[PDB]
């Protein structure tokens, strides 16, 4: 049995951590709903 | 139960403990996650109950109580922020410049962050704190790291 439970607000935070790199990529998506690379 | 606007966790007792198997979102009384976090099944609220009201495998996306109420798109240029809720810890927002999925049917934003599994369904967020997709239903990269659509619905 799934339940849910509140974990906080939805708004933008001044001064967040900021990380991750921005990569574009070739993908297919199939349908089952995963994405896969092409090369 | 609670229909407070926000981001929730999504908890099952089926297995050892209290495992935490997503998150999402609640809009406008309608609650949004990731198909598979769920997998269409029911959810409970303290003694209320949400039933599916809309579903695509395909999207990887769902929604409890009403139809998708999300619409706010990455506008292609600026940074946004992940709202990130991973299992046993608190909430936390992570900037970050999204990439891009390059599809046959179009192009896509992408965020690489690399999140356990259990914080599918997290929001994405502009500026203005609008949710422009969840995160959760991605690929892995040549070099191993983690990269996840800005997967958004269509509101009708
Ligand atoms: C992480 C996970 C598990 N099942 N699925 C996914 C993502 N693509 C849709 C199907
Ligand atoms: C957010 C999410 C969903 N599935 N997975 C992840 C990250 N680590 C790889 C598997």
């Amino acid at each position: 049995d799934m339940y849910i439970e509140r974990a906080g607000d939805i708004t933008w935070e001044k001064d967040a951590e900021v990380t991750g790199n921005s990569p574009r990529l070739d993908v297919a998506l199939d349908e089952s709903g995963d994405f896969s690379l092409v090369e | 139960g609670e229909t407070t606007d926000g981001v929730y966790r999504v908890m099952t007792r089926r297995l050892l403990g209290s495992t935490q198997v997503g998150v999402g979102v609640m809009q406008e009384g309608v609650f949004h996650t990731m198909w598979h976090v769920t997998k269409g099944a029911a959810l409970r609220s303290g003694e209320g109950r949400l039933d599916p009201y809309w579903g695509d495998v395909k999207q990887d996306l769902v929604s409890y109580c009403g139809p998708w109420k999300l619409d706010a798109a990455w506008d292609g240029l600026s940074e946004v922020q992940l709202l990130a809720v991973p299992p046993g810890e608190r909430a936390k927002n992570i900037q970050t410049l999204p990439g891009i999925f390059k599809t046959k049917d179009g192009d896509i934003g992408a965020v690489a962050l690399d999140y356990p599994a259990g914080t599918s369904g997290s929001p994405i967020l502009d500026k203005c704190g609008r949710v422009i997709g969840l995160y959760g239903n991605g690929v892995v990269i040549k070099n191993g790291s983690y990269v996840s659509a800005i997967t958004q619905g269509k509101r009708e």
